[PDB]
RNA sequence: GGGGACCCACAUGGCGUGUAAGCCUUUACGGCCCAAGCGUGAGUGGGUGGCACAAACCAGUGAGAAGCGACUGUUUACUA
RNA sequence: UCUACCCAUGGCCAGGGUGAAGCGCGGGUAAGACCGCGUGGAGGCCCGAACCCACUUAGGUUGAAGACUGAGGGGAUGAG
RNA sequence: UCGAAGGUGGGAUCGGCGAUUGGGACGAAGUCGUAACAAGGUAGCCGUACCGGAAGGUGCGGCUGGAUC
RNA sequence: GGGAGACUGGAAUUCCUGGUGUAGCGGUGGAAUGCGCAGAUAUCAGGAGGAACACCGGUGGCGAAGGCGGGUCUCUGGGCAGUAACUGACGCUGAGGAGCGAAAGCGUGGGGAGCGAACAGGAUUAGAUACCCUGGUAGUCCACGCCGUAAACGGUGGGUACUAGGUGUGGGUUUCCUUCCUUGGGAUCCGUGCCGUAGCUAACGCAUUAAGUACCCCGCCUGGGGAGUACGGCCGCAAGG
RNA sequence: CGGCCAACUACGUGCCAGCAGCCGCGGUAAUACGUAGGGUCCGAGCGUUGUCCGGAAUUACUGGGCGUAAAGAGCUCGUA
RNA sequence: AUCAGCUUGUUGGUGGGGUGAUGGCCUACCAAGGCGACGACGGGUAGCCGGCCUGAGAGGGUGACCGGCCACACUGGGAC
């Protein structure tokens, strides 16, 4: 789980403002970074199914926050997947 | 890890290998290598000495540090993990600081990059080779000698090690892979950690080119040899020789442990199986 | 099961190779292309001859069951 | 000096197909697994000469030969 | 050139029959048995593996649609 | 006690070694197969190995469900209360599809103290291929794969809004008799037991954690055998699903 | 012409001979079998048989349930 | 779905022929796709409709006669 300095340090950087929290943007940054994280951990730890439960229920999460934002403005679904790099 | 063969032919469908994930260098150094040969299963004498095995695929030798006691206060880095084929195990060459390179026998889960020491400052990593003085009683060891001093010799098995037990007074316990205790000396040179390839064991064999080349001949069965060469030989059908088994070279099933060996007195009981 | 030979046209066609010449430069036993020249399969139409167009030589018989042996292998040189 | 086995050093296998892992791309996943596309020629793989064998038949059997010849026959990158 | 009928050869569907075998239901009545329903005389049942002419027995795990205390 | 890896502890069983110590020890409704006189049982000292964590431990906690508890570390999921800063229709359920999943069973390679299908004897019965006794092979343990079924039960899918209470438990915020100790008193949300209205139900019964009154979607049923079976199709190496 | 279903007594054989849409009727004294009368229904038609709907709310949109009678998939993530 | 993929004039464009009329109706040349889980392609049955019966209705069953079309004339084709 992510803590106060780093987890700080992303809410800012991809923030649209140095106050807002609950953006999409944020929202979706930290999702990321729990998953690309936690899936470091599990390439090592194979069977805990409990933790990949929460795999699948982070990205169904971010799923449909990816969704949300594709439907709500194309330009910036299209800026958000082009800078963090992913497919869809 | 393991690798399983596709069926493309009749005769390797069944063969699987243990993939060499673990190499790291192709061309063996060429400094080290003495002459050898396959010596066929034969003396000098002419006579066949064992059966069942000679010929095959010539192959070269190369001297393994397995008694490592001339230099010690120098670390060494795993310069490359190679693969010897003379042995079940694998060989990792060692740049020690002095510039002398030798092989030694490369332990379980060993990679390239961990420092190595070979004396009493040695720690616990694997591949460090010290005195029963500088080591914990219960630690899985190998590559075991006998004396302080005269060449190691045991404890090479890929897999399962002896793992030692005790030391009390000046003689030291070590579990034996078959179950057993024996006892050594306080002073042996022995080293820390199983001994890798532990999944040679699930290696599948495949075919009979293979094994020639391994060096092993086909076997002969004594129910289908004749009677002359074998006391199982004879019959018309299949027989089992109407005897117990016997080696035709005279005798059969039993004990074949002579006793009183000098370490002898050195060991508690013998292996039992099966239990 | 079908086509397979020859001639013509498509066709100064496509492909490879590559000269003169052209482009360039750390100028050399240099990289790019390459009219010309050389070699060249493939196909579609039209027509022609024979009984027969892989016509010679060369060059798998196929299918259905059941027994033994898993298969490649080796052996009774000179009865298997 | 044949034959059986092994040891060490050399040599031999024309030609034509079958297309594993691996590799990159597009899908699939969050990562996979997996799905097709282009390289791969791994195989005691396939067809087939040199080479090595000896399954069938005919001849021969006071023969050309004290174990062959002629048609077919099997392996032919390997236990050669 | 097309062209119906005819003949070559192998794949699907519908079938009809087929020695014998496997299973099911209805007869009525007989032998072998005690299975379950009351703590049915070993609590029952479910999943699963083994065993035995037979109902069943046992192992492991799960429920109370189990009675006493 | 949510999950995974590693390290570690004690008690107990069995076995081995060495004392002491003598003719029995184990067994059931009763006895005999069993081990002893080659020294059993008992008991002391030491060691070895495998499994599981008695008390706390409960109609208590967590997990979506199977289920989950000796400690210690390492990494991690889910849920809850307050401030409510921000996003501003992103919510729900979900045919086909995909992932997890009690025990038993299978392959490979290890482990294997206790327990224990199968199988031998001893016992009862007219009869025991069972219930009982003595032994003990798979399995029960570990790693990687597999099968994917249970009375997998709350025999009740999930989500939302509303509808009288009483009595316990857990977690967190507040306030007030105020010692400001106190399950003191009060307010609030979540979880989990018991009894009860109106209501529903054929009855037993449920009763804010509904089977109450409704909304949204999904699966399932149309008399009992045949039969969860044949064929066909899919998965699994097979058992088989 | 037993109850469903408006219409009963006697005579003849008794687990036989027989009736019948559901229950079901005869094992010496049958309103259910056969014959007589008697009554009921219908009528130039009277019954049997076969197909179709209704009652069948027994496929429930109007208008059914899933605790035990048939049923909540083992449970989640989640595409259309 | 105890029928999951179907199709190669198949799909689309251009140029020609074709027919009373536009059109892959037919030919040539270009590209690879269209139809497909809001049930394609497969398997069985069957002429459709105004109507008839039943049912309060919804609905269910059905196509007697008449009438509006459809298709055929011993079987399969072809044309004036
Ligand atoms: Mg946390
Ligand atoms: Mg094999
Ligand atoms: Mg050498
Ligand atoms: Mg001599
Ligand atoms: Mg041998
Ligand atoms: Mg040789
Ligand atoms: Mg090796
Ligand atoms: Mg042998
Ligand atoms: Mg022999
Ligand atoms: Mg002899
Ligand atoms: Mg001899
Ligand atoms: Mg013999
Ligand atoms: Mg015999
Ligand atoms: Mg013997
Ligand atoms: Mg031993
Ligand atoms: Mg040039
Ligand atoms: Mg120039
Ligand atoms: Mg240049
Ligand atoms: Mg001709
Ligand atoms: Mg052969
Ligand atoms: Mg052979
Ligand atoms: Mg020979
Ligand atoms: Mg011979
Ligand atoms: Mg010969
Ligand atoms: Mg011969
Ligand atoms: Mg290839
Ligand atoms: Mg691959
Ligand atoms: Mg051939
Ligand atoms: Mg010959
Ligand atoms: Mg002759
Ligand atoms: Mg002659
Ligand atoms: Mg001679
Ligand atoms: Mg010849
Ligand atoms: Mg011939
Ligand atoms: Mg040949
Ligand atoms: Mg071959
Ligand atoms: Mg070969
Ligand atoms: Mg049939
Ligand atoms: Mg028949
Ligand atoms: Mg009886
Ligand atoms: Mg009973
Ligand atoms: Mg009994
Ligand atoms: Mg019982
Ligand atoms: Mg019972
Ligand atoms: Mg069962
Ligand atoms: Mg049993
Ligand atoms: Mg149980
Ligand atoms: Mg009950
Ligand atoms: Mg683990
Ligand atoms: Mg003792
Ligand atoms: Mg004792
Ligand atoms: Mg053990
Ligand atoms: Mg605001
Ligand atoms: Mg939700
Ligand atoms: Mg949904
Ligand atoms: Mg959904
Ligand atoms: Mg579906
Ligand atoms: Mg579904
Ligand atoms: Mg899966
Ligand atoms: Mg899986
Ligand atoms: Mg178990
Ligand atoms: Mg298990
Ligand atoms: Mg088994
Ligand atoms: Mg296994
Ligand atoms: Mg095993
Ligand atoms: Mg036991
Ligand atoms: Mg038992
Ligand atoms: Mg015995
Ligand atoms: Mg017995
Ligand atoms: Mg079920
Ligand atoms: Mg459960
Ligand atoms: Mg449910
Ligand atoms: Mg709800
Ligand atoms: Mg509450
Ligand atoms: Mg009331
Ligand atoms: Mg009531
Ligand atoms: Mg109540
Ligand atoms: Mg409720
Ligand atoms: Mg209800
Ligand atoms: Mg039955
Ligand atoms: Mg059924
Ligand atoms: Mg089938
Ligand atoms: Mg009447
Ligand atoms: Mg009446
Ligand atoms: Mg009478
Ligand atoms: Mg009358
Ligand atoms: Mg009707
Ligand atoms: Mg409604
Ligand atoms: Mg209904
Ligand atoms: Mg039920
Ligand atoms: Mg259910
Ligand atoms: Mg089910
Ligand atoms: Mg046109
Ligand atoms: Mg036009
Ligand atoms: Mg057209
Ligand atoms: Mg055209
Ligand atoms: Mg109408
Ligand atoms: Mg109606
Ligand atoms: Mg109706
Ligand atoms: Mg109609
Ligand atoms: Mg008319
Ligand atoms: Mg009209
Ligand atoms: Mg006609
Ligand atoms: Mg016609």
């Amino acid at each position: 789980a992510l803590t106060a300095e780093q987890k700080k340090e992303i809410l800012g950087q991809y923030g649209l403002h140095d106050t807002d929290t609950g953006s999409p943007e944020a929202q979706v940054a930290l999702l990321t970074k729990r998953i690309q994280d936690l899936t470091e951990h599990l390439k090592v730890h194979k069977h805990d199914h409990h933790s990949r439960r929460g795999l699948l229920l982070l990205v169904g999460r971010r799923r449909r926050l990816l969704k949300y934002v594709a439907q709500v403005d194309v330009a910036r679904y299209r800026s958000l997947i082009e800078r963090l790099g992913l497919r869809r | 890890g393991i690798r399983k063969y596709k069926p493309t032919t009749p005769g390797r469908r069944g063969a699987s290998v243990s993939d060499f994930a673990e190499i790291t260098r192709s061309t063996p150094e060429k400094s080290l290598v003495r002459p050898l040969h396959g010596k066929g299963g034969r003396n000098a004498h002419g006579r066949i000495t064992t059966r069942h095995k000679g010929g095959g695929h010539k192959r070269a030798y190369r001297v393994i540090d397995f008694r490592r006691h001339d230099k010690d206060g120098v670390n060494a880095k795993v310069a490359h993990i190679e693969y010897d084929p003379n042995r079940t195990a694998n060989i990792a060459l060692l740049h020690y600081l002095d510039g002398e390179k030798r092989y030694i026998i490369a332990p379980q889960g060993l990679k390239q990059g961990d420092v190595i020491e070979s004396g009493a400052n040695a720690d616990i990593k694997p591949g460090n080779n010290l005195p029963l003085r500088n080591i914990p009683a219960g630690t899985v060891i190998h590559a075991v000698e006998l004396r302080p001093g005269g060449g190691a010799k045991l404890a090479r098995s890929a897999g399962v090690s002896i793992q030692l037990l005790g030391k009390e007074g000046t003689y030291a316990a070590l579990r034996m892979p078959s179950g057993e205790i024996r006892r050594v000396d306080v002073r042996c040179r022995a080293t820390v950690g199983e001994v890798g390839n532990a999944e040679q064991s699930n290696i599948n064999w495949g075919k009979a080119g293979r094994m020639r080349w391994k060096g092993k001949r086909p076997t002969v069965r004594g129910v289908v040899m004749n009677p002359v060469d074998h006391p199982h030989g004879g019959g018309e059908g299949k027989t089992s020789g109407g005897r117990h088994p016997v080696s035709p070279w005279g005798k059969p099933e039993g004990r074949t442990r002579k006793p009183n060996k000098p370490s002898d007195k050195l060991i508690v009981r013998r292996r039992r199986t099966g239990k």
